[PDB]
């Protein structure tokens, strides 16, 4: 049944993925990007476990009055993956984005006309 | 698509130019009173002739 359950999840997601508004478009782009994310490296567990042992006062996860989050300077690997993700997404956009007429503009205009009036 | 002018060439096929008009909405019918009118004119014309 587990394989059938995974097919159920696939078919379930397939009928929600088949432009409405910018509001929902932002969310769909964001959760696609999340679907292309790879979290949980060796860093986060070490950070959770190390400075928590000597928590004399204030917790490492407390942010009501935390101060150090202002000065978080990342490492080279994270910025590198930022740049590669951005470049890949840009290339993906440029990849997906791309006789009744006398000129190429007239052609584009006639195709627009065809799109609007052919029904009528 | 205007029947008068366009700044660029922008050729439009004849079907689209034809579709841009209100000719169909304007009915073309004739009153009933013409039928009785003409026939009366034809009746008296024959009567006077005879």
């Amino acid at each position: 049944i587990e394989e059938s359950e995974k097919w159920d999840q696939r078919l379930r997601k397939k009928k929600q993925t088949i432009f409405s508004d910018y509001h929902s478009q932002a969310s769909k782009d964001y959760n696609r990007g999340i679907r292309d994310l790879k979290p949980d490296y060796e860093k986060y567990d070490k950070d959770k476990k190390e400075e928590k042992s000597k928590s004399r006062s204030v917790a490492l996860y407390d942010e009501a009055e935390r101060l150090d989050w202002v000065s978080n300077k990342p490492d080279k690997e994270h910025v590198e993956r930022l740049v590669e993700s951005i470049k890949k997404q840009d290339q993906r956009r440029l990849k997906n984005t791309k006789i009744t007429f006398i000129n190429e503009r007239n052609r584009k205009f006639n195709l627009k006309l065809q799109r609007f009036y052919s029904k009528y | 698509i205007s029947n008068w002018k366009n700044p660029k060439g922008y050729t439009i096929p004849l079907d689209k130019r034809l579709a841009a008009d209100g000719r169909g909405l304007n009915d073309v019918e004739i009153n009933d009173g013409f039928a009785k009118f003409s026939e009366a004119l034809y009746t008296v014309e024959r009567q006077a002739r005879e």
